[PDB]
């Protein structure tokens, strides 16, 4: 099976900042990746596939940028309706395996 | 759309155009030459139709023909464009001009025109209902007592839409000015009939004092006088009178006494016949 | 031809192409080995002519079915899927994309028509998705005996052969209608030299002399001077008023 | 667009089978892929299976043989999934989500609301 | 990149259209001159009046 990684597992950011978030697979994968976010205790929601392809009515700030076996997601002025937690799913080969889920919040 | 009930009905008025309508034929540039062009033109003195908007509502659908010289006196920009096409529907292509508060629009569509379609700050645009396929769009700055006299020439040759345009500051007054180029479009359709547009201030809504006036031209010879900075400066109609039939003929705007041979004269015919032979049997192809 | 995913065969897409500069010479970078077949115009003569408007059409198809993209073919997508008439002008492109299109586990995302009441005719689209009663009996949509989906899936994997490997397909279609030409190609230029006797070519226009700076002032529109004589001596130049 | 609705909350004992249902409402029917996706309350989320109803296609996961079934009604416009001989690990939150063919059949463009589903004594 | 091989093939097949199958052509130049020609069709010659 492919195992994947997501970094860093906690993230801290604020409004207005810029911030990347990596995803590594163990082997090559192509590039066939989805990734989503989820508010806490609400449902997924799909953000970029194909690792390029924006998905109609997120916003075009998100950017997903990487070829095979490494990725990343990137924001440039982050909002308080930014911080969720990130899961990337590859869907290379059986067994789409998710990641372990970024959760970015706050510097208090 | 909105139909309108509050027209008054009157005719169409008829005024003389005097020397109005000439406009540089190409991109040439002549200086102190006087040269003889054939083309569509505007005949000197001739009729040109009048209409007036006040409760004066003239909005009639006019013949393009083959080509159309559009002038205006107006100030406080009532006029804001026009409608070109042939059946003005869905069904065929049209194009519609457009100059708003903000820019020149040009689009080629096929609209469905309302029946009464105008423009009434102004933000209630009645000109369409949908616009299904667009094949063409264009974005240009804007062409914009009676103080503005707008005078425009369309014309509609080998798929190619010309517009000639001049404005200056002042009936039809007296005088002379050529008219610069202003807009070729490649658009490739058929326009055979117009309508134009108006803008109405809403206080229900008032129109200002305003008149325009459409004229059609043919093609004929004129002779044209280049000043040395390249600008056109008069015009001698070829066919207009036997003077300046002579003047054209001798290529100068004067002529010393004489007699001078111009041109020849002979009789139209005036109607058609045909003669064959009283045969009512068809041939035997049938059977072959 | 950077598009991330092309449209199924059978519901192929259509794009029209006018007022543009289309210069075709990148399109020989796409692959080291790739199909360019033209049909009634050489490639190498593509950036001198122009037509009114230009159609494409892109799709990915199976790796041995590219030979009946072609006019006179038959087969089973020349017929059920996407008709070339035969007398049709243009070029067809398809390239292996082996690297961008393929999955470990399958690729089911391109689909294809299997089974159709008749042909089809060129140009055609057919998007329909009824069952296909094979046999007598009427089914009313229940995939039994002599009852089958017209479509059926081109699971590709990278582990497939050169014959089954997907590959991108963009076609073009070229046409001459009365309407003005306006998709044309790039023209190029030169560097202006000036004060010596050459041979010059402007925006179409011979010509045959020494370029000097002139005192003419045109109008704004105007491009080309002439002299008492009815010869050209003034000229405007297209890149630098 | 499509709206997504899932079953009740559910509370079983560990040895018995349970059933989840999922309706899409919104497009043509034919078109749609359904996937689930398991979100245990300790951890994040971990893919089961995935089915195309139209061209009669199921595939699930290694560790979920023998357990998990995915089937659709296209007269209900339904999906429905049923996972068998439970242990007390099995409690989530269960997702259902749909790709659509212009798109890929492998990512999810909608999600449900999930359904909490508990197994004690 | 911008480095193409300039030759190419003429992949013929018997299943194309008749605008791609090979044609055979043949090309025969004359340089018809007042130099004694040594290439003369048919005829026949007659006695010397
Ligand atoms: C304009 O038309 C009227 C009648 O329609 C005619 O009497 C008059 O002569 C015309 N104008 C000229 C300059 O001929
Ligand atoms: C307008 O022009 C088109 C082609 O240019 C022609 O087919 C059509 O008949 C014309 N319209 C009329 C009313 O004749
Ligand atoms: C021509 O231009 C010159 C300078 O640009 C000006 O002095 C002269 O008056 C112009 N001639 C006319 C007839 O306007
Ligand atoms: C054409 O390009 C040159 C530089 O490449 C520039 O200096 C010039 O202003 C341009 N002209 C127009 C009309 O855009």
């Amino acid at each position: 099976d492919i195992q994947m990684t997501q970094s860093p597992s906690t993230l801290s950011a604020s409004v207005g900042d810029r911030v990347t978030i990596t995803c590594r697979a163990s082997q090559s994968i192509s590039s066939w990746l989805a990734w989503y976010q989820q508010k806490p205790g609400k449902a997924p929601k799909l953000l970029i596939y194909k690792a390029s392809s924006l998905e109609s009515g997120v916003p075009s700030r998100f950017s997903g940028s990487g070829s095979g076996t490494e990725f990343t997601l990137t924001i440039s002025s982050l909002q308080p309706d930014d911080f969720a937690t990130y899961y990337c799913q590859q869907y290379n080969s059986y067994s789409h395996t998710f990641g372990q889920g970024t959760k970015l919040e706050i510097k208090r | 759309c909105v139909n309108l009930t509050t027209r008054t009905q009157l005719p169409p008025a008829y005024t003389n155009s005097f020397t109005r309508g000439v406009y540089y034929p190409d991109k040439v540039f002549r200086s102190s030459v006087l040269h003889s062009t054939q083309d569509l033109f505007l005949p000197f003195f001739s009729n040109v139709t009048w209409f007036h908007v006040i409760k004066r509502f003239d909005n009639p659908v006019l013949p393009f023909n083959d080509g159309v010289y559009f002038a205006s006196i107006e100030k406080s920009n009532i006029i804001r464009g026009w409608i070109f096409g042939t059946t003005l529907d869905s069904k065929t292509q049209s194009l519609l001009i457009v100059n708003n508060a903000t820019n020149v629009v040009i689009k080629v569509c096929e609209f469905q025109f309302c029946n009464d379609p105008f423009l009434d700050m102004e933000s209630e645009f009645r000109v369409y209902s949908s616009a299904n396929n667009c094949t063409f769009e264009y974005v240009s700055q804007p062409f914009l007592n009676f103080k503005n006299l707008r005078e425009f020439v369309f014309k509609n040759i080998d798929g190619y839409f010309k517009i000639y345009s001049k404005h200056t500051p002042i009936d039809l007054p007296q005088g002379f000015s050529a008219l610069e180029p202003l807009v070729d479009l490649p658009i490739g359709i058929n326009i055979t009939r117009f309508q134009t547009l108006l803008a109405l201030h809403r206080s229900g809504w008032t129109a200002g004092a305003a008149a325009y006036y459409v004229g059609y031209l043919q093609p004929r010879t004129f002779l044209l006088k280049y000043n040395e900075n390249g600008t056109i400066t008069d015009a001698v109609d070829c066919a207009l009178d036997p003077l300046s039939e002579t003047k054209c003929t001798l290529k100068s705007f004067t002529v010393e006494k004489g007699i001078y041979q111009t041109s020849n004269f002979r009789v139209q015919p005036t109607e058609s016949i045909v003669r064959f032979p009283n045969i009512t049997n068809l041939c035997p192809f049938d059977e072959v | 031809f950077n598009a991330t995913r092309f449209a199924s065969v059978y519901a192929w897409n259509r794009k029209r192409i006018s007022n543009c500069v289309a210069d075709y010479s990148v399109l020989y970078n796409l692959a080291p080995f790739f199909t360019f077949k033209c049909y009634g115009v050489s490639p190498t003569k593509l950036n001198d002519l122009c037509f009114t408007n230009v159609y494409a059409d892109s799709f990915v198809i199976r790796g041995d079915e590219v030979r009946q993209i072609a006019p006179g073919q038959t087969g089973n997508i020349a017929d059920y899927n996407y008709k070339l008439p035969d007398d049709f002008t243009g070029c067809v492109i398809a390239w292996n994309s082996n690297k961008l299109d393929s999955k470990v586990s399958g690729n089911y995302n391109y689909l294809y028509r299997l089974f159709r009441k008749s042909n089809l005719k060129p140009f055609e689209r057919d998007i329909s998705t009824e069952i296909y009663q094979a046999g007598n009996k009427p089914c009313n949509g229940v995939a039994g005996f002599n009852c089958y989906f017209p479509l059926r899936s081109y699971s590709f994997r990278p582990t497939y052969g050169v014959g089954h490997q997907p590959y991108r397909v963009v076609v073009l279609s070229f046409e001459l209608l009365h309407a003005p030409a306006t998709v044309c190609g790039p023209k190029k230029s030169t560097n202006l030299v000036k004060n010596k006797c050459v041979n010059f070519n402007f925006n179409g226009l011979k010509g045959t002399g020494v370029l000097t700076e002139s005192n003419k002032k045109f109008l704004p529109f105007q491009q080309f001077g002439r002299d008492i004589a009815d010869t050209t001596d003034a000229v405007r130049d297209p890149q630098t008023l | 667009q499509v709206q997504l609705v899932q079953s009740g909350a559910e509370v079983k004992k560990p040895g018995s089978s349970v059933k989840v249902s999922c309706k899409a409402s919104g497009g043509t029917f034919s078109s749609y892929s359904f996937i689930w996706v398991r979100q245990a309350p300790g951890q994040g989320l971990e893919w089961m299976g995935r089915i195309i109803p139209i061209l009669g296609i199921a595939n699930y996961a290694q560790k979920f043989q023998g357990r998990v079934t995915i089937t659709a009604d296209k007269s209900t416009t339904t999906a429905y999934m049923e996972l068998s001989s439970l242990r007390s690990e099995d409690t989530a939150v269960y997702y259902c989500a749909r790709g659509t063919e212009y798109g890929d059949y492998d990512v999810s463009h909608d999600w449900g609301q999930g359904t909490l589903v508990t197994v004690s004594s």
